This record gives structure tokens, sequence and C-alpha cells, in this order.
């Protein structure tokens, strides 16, 4: 059988594999004959019923249309004479392995550049109509070279610019729950570029708490932390919240005040991180800032500017040693 | 056969299914009652043996 | 090359793969036309949309310039490229409507094996396949452009007659069934031929744009009158080689 279009992957040779995912779920790899690193990603079927995954179908339809600096790269789709693999541009970190190595440091420009690529990329597929739907610190990697890449289109799919008529009916069941808009834990299935930010502010918190902010043990728990953090869920910070089904049917604290700033008082520090990240944690999506302003607030063009990453990767170390022993005699 | 408006995203489309069911009726309006009565019947062509 | 994959020149749709198996010419393009009907079948029958069955055609057309229909039937591809397609396009039929629309399609007759027979649980699987030879031979790219789409946009621009917008549109899904226009112009100069060729029809002379350019022109920039005089005797030839013309 002709296959012109789909090589065997015998043309990578896997390095080694990438996580604690299944039994070969993430390779890295390298081009046997450029030596082009890359990271080859196999398509589950363990469910095999409806055919090739329509999960997987769409991460590719919209991996090949979404071509930019700060979006991973999808070089190729290779075959094993079996098993489909989407093959990467390979990098290095992702953002939730560099944040939890608290021996790494991120100087606060730094954290600008990642705020900044990741608001860059965020605006980008926003732009070509796509919604990520997975946001969370380790779909966020950073090359040696210091490029950040959103990665992970797994749970993606494309959105319509409808200000015009009819309601659109999303899939409501997504983003990891820690990372999850409140409108999505309400039930509302007409969503849009929204529900990326608000998981941009979740990271953005971490930057600085290095770990999750968030962590509810189930939807009505998590709930409950957005509450706790940015002030009750009410018709008052919330126009016609009140609509939602699950508006009333859910047990929702009334009388909580939004502490966004003071909890992250200590960790943050900086007025303009502060205010960036209280603009991105808005409960009502309509009032939440987007990429083009996150983009263009003070907090991008104050002092200290955006740097390059070339500091923080230099803290990241080769082992043991390395990271506990002292600089000098 | 019936213009679809191409700015719609595609899972707001239209089914394609016509109005009502094919008669095996062979008339200048019959043969066109859809793609696929125009396609066998004014056409003749045909998928089966 | 990436952007040229999927045209051909005339030579090439000549030697086609199932050329190469003693297929002839004239008898590959009433097969192309033949799963093109069945895909228009199956499709109105599952209710996908028209967007569905389109892409449907050119996966179809597109298979067929690498596999042979020696090798692969198009009524066994066909309900394979339109599952895909179904999946793609955003409008996913279950995998058991498809196998049953199939089969009263393919069997009127006969009646649908038993969902638990071996022999069914089997089909399931070579339906699973083919889609899986599919994806491989089109090398994985989806994403399809219609004539439909450049059609709508240019008759709505000329203020065309409702008459000669459902005209020209027709004519598109018409160039998808029976020409490989598909395969060798981009969806732009395709629907400008369906459009220079409804306003033969109609005897309409869209008027040039105030000293300047030709209709076409707001269409496709290569597009050449001598070009869409051309590609239109060559739909009416084919069109005057369907079976057919041979209450
Ligand atoms: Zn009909
Ligand atoms: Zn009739």
């Amino acid at each position: 059988v002709e296959c012109p279009f789909c090589d065997e992957v015998s043309k990578y040779e896997k390095l080694a594999k990438i996580g604690q995912g299944t039994f070969g779920e993430v390779f890295k790899a390298r081009h046997r004959k450029t030596g082009q690193k890359v990271a080859l990603k196999k398509v589950l079927m363990e469910n095999e019923k409806e055919g090739f995954p329509i999960t997987a179908l769409r991460e590719i339809k919209i991996l090949q249309l979404l071509k930019h600096e700060n979006v991973v790269n999808l070089i190729e789709i290779c075959r094993t004479k079996g098993s489909i693999y989407l093959v990467f541009d390979f990098c290095e970190h992702d953002l939730a392995g560099l944040l939890s190595n608290v021996l790494v440091k991120f100087t606060l420009s730094e954290i600008k550049r990642v705020m900044q690529m990741l608001l860059n990329g965020l605006y980008y597929i926003h732009r070509n109509k796509i919604l990520h739907r997975d946001m969370k610190a380790a779909n966020v990697l950073i090359t040696r070279d210091g490029v950040l890449k959103l990665a992970d289109f797994g749970l993606a799919r494309a959105f319509s610019l409808a200000k015009n008529s009819q309601p659109n009916r999303y899939t409501n069941r997504v983003v990891t729950l820690w990372y999850r808009p409140p409108e999505l834990l309400l039930g509302e299935r007409d969503y849009g570029p929204p529900i990326d930010l608000w998981g941009a502010g979740c990271i953005m918190a971490e930057m600085w708490t290095r770990s999750p902010i968030m962590q509810g043990n189930t939807e009505q728990h998590q709930l409950a932390l957005i509450s706790q953090l940015c002030g009750s869920i009410t018709p008052e910070v919330w126009p016609n919240v009140d609509n939602y089904e699950l508006y009333e049917k859910l047990e929702l604290v009334k009388g909580q005040k939004r502490k966004v700033k003071d909890r992250l008082k200590a960790y943050v520090r900086d007025p303009y991180a502060l205010d960036l990240i209280d603009k991105l944690l808005v409960l009502d999506p309509a009032q939440r800032i987007d990429s083009d302003d996150a983009l263009n607030h003070d907090f991008f063009w104050s002092d200290p500017m955006p740097s390059d990453l070339k500091g923080m990767l230099s803290t990241h170390l080769t082992s043991m040693f390395e990271y506990l022993a002292p600089p000098r005699r | 056969m019936e213009p679809v408006d191409p700015r719609l995203e595609p899972w707001k489309h239209p089914g394609s299914q016509p109005k009502t069911a094919c008669t095996n009726c062979y008339c200048k309006k019959c043969c066109f009652h859809c793609q696929v009565c125009f396609i066998t019947k004014a056409l003749g062509i045909s998928y089966g043996r | 090359n990436n952007n040229k994959r999927w045209y051909f020149t005339r030579e090439q749709l000549e030697n086609s793969p199932s050329r190469r198996f003693g297929v002839d010419p004239d008898k590959e393009l009433s097969y192309r036309q033949q799963a093109a009907n069945l895909l228009q079948d199956m499709g109105q029958r599952l209710n996908v949309s028209q967007l569905t069955i389109n892409t449907a055609i050119v996966y179809m057309h597109r298979f067929y310039m690498i596999q042979s229909f020696t090798q692969f039937p198009g009524n066994s591809v066909a309900p394979a490229a339109l599952f895909l397609a179904a999946k793609v396009e955003e409008q996913p039929k279950k995998l058991e409507h498809v196998i049953k629309v199939a089969h009263t399609c393919l069997h009127p007759q006969e009646s649908l094996p038993d969902t638990r027979s071996e022999a069914y649980l089997q089909q399931v699987q070579d339906l699973v396949i083919l889609e899986s030879i599919i994806l491989q031979t089109l090398g994985f790219e989806l994403t399809i452009d219609h004539p439909h789409t450049h059609v709508v946009k240019c008759t709505q621009l000329v203020r065309a007659s409702k008459d000669l917008a459902q005209t020209s549109y027709f004519m598109a899904t018409n160039s998808l069934h029976l020409t490989t226009f598909s395969l060798q112009y981009t969806p732009p100069v395709v629907a400008c031929v369906c459009i220079h060729l409804a306003c033969k029809w109609s005897n309409w002379e869209i008027p040039v744009s105030t000293d300047g350019k030709h209709w076409w022109e707001y269409v496709d920039a290569t597009v050449t009158l001598e070009l869409l005089d051309e590609l239109t005797h060559e739909f009416l030839q084919i069109l005057e080689k369907t079976p057919n013309r041979l209450c």
C-alpha cells in the first residue's frame, strides 16, 4: 500500500520518554539525518469504536492551521507500519516543571517576558478562532533558547465569531478543574476566548506562588475557592449570572469579598503585576481582560522591562551538587 | 443545489437531506428534486449494478 | 509543492494509479462520479451538511490519485471518507449509523447483518481500517476549500439574481460530482468557471467595473477569460458524456 505522504516514524531515533505518561505516549527523538530534536506524541486509541478520535482530528487540523512563534510547531504526522504519531519541534521545559523546581529563579523582568509570549500566543490562536481549553502550567513550554510555546491542543476546538444571531452550544466540561473559569463551572456552553485568559490569570499567579492557587477537589469545591479569592458570585459583579440553571442548584457562598490582591500581595509585590492578575481573574467573562489589552497593560511597559530568559535558564542546573553547592571557596 | 451561507461555521451548517421524499418519477421537476435525483434521473449516473 | 501537492497536470491525471492497473480513463471517471453520487446519497440520508459531502468527495478524488479503484472499490471507500468528513466538518455521525445507511444504499434488498454477528463487527472494523488508510493516503491534510465559498461571495458581490446565484452554486456541486476540476484548479478558479457557465445559460454579461477589472478579477487574479471559456467548454463536454446523454 503506497503511502507517500505519511512517513514511518523510523526516520527518527527515539532517545527517551518524556514525562511519566503511558507505555509509549511521548518520546524525545532526533531526525536521523538532520539531528533535529523532536517530540513524538502517539495518538492514543484505547477506546476504539468511532474510529480515529475526532479529538485527534481536531488537534491535527488546529495544529496545521496555527503557525506562530509562541505556538507549538507540528512538523508532520508519522506512522509505524499500528500507531500514528504527531511529531513536534522539541521544547526542553514545561512551565509547571520550572515553577515546581523552586531552585530555578525568575526575575520580575523574566516573568514579564513569559507572560508577554503567553498572551501573544493566546491572541494569535483566538484571532484564528481557536479556543485552547486546557490551559495550565504544564501546557506552556519553554525552549532551551528561551521561547515560550503554547502546547497540547488535544482538547482545542474552533469557535464562532458570532456577535450576531444564535447561541453556540459547546462542550461544557472542559479545562482542568484548578484552571477552569467560573462561567464553565456554572454550566455555560456559549463561552469564548475568556476561558483561556482566566487560565492565563491562574498561571500568572503561579509565576510568584510557584504552585496552583486554587486546587479544588470537586467542581463545588473549585467554585468555593474562587468565591473565597475573587468574591462571591452575585448578579452585582456578574450581571445575569442569575439565569444559569446551576446558579440556584449549587452551594454558593454569598458574603465573600474579592481578596485577589491581598492574598497575592505577599507573593507578587509589584503593583502593575497585581493589577493585571486582578483583571485576568474577573468572574464575569465579558468583563475579564482580553489578550490584546493585557499585552498593552502597564505591567509590560514599565520598568523593569521584559527581558530574555537567559538568566532564569542558567539557574536550571545539571544535578544535585550544582544545585546544592555554594558559589565560592 | 441550494446555496448555503459560507460564513457559517461548519457545525452551524444545515443538513443536506431533502425536505420531501425522493419519488421515482421522471419529469423536469422530479429530475431536479435534489442533487441525488438530478445526478441519477437526469444524468443517469448510479453506484449500483 | 506542498501547496501544489494535490494539483495534477492533464498528463498525471492520465497516468493515474487505476490506469496502471488496466482501468480505462473514462472508466475511472465514472467511478469517481459513482463514488460522488453514493457520498451524496448516504450524505442526505444521514442529513450531514453539503459541506460534509463536498469535503468527502475531495477526499475521494485525492485518495484515487494515489490508490487504485482496483485495490479499493469506490463503494468501500465512500462510507469511510464520509464518516471521516462528518467528523472533520463537525457533524459526526456514529459509526453504526453510517454503516446502516451504507448497507441500505448498497443492499436495498438484503437486511442489516446482526449487529452482533461476526460479519457485522467485521465490517465495522474494515470501515475503521479504511478510514486510517484514507488519512494516511491524504497525508492527514483535512482542511478543504470548496468552490461554493467563492461562488456565493461573488454572486453577492455582483448582485446576481437569486436564480443565477442558485445555478452557480448548483454547478459548483456538479463540478465536484462530475469533473476532477478539484484536482486541477484552485477553488476560486472553479468558482469562476461555475459562474461563467451559469452566466452563459442566462445570457447575462456581468458589467466591467468602472474603467477597470472584470468580475472574475474579484475572485481570482490568475483567471483569464481565455481560461474560463476553455474550462466551460470542458465542463460541457463532460456533461455531454454522462449516461443519459449518449406527477
Ligand atoms: Zn430527491
Ligand atoms: Zn414528477
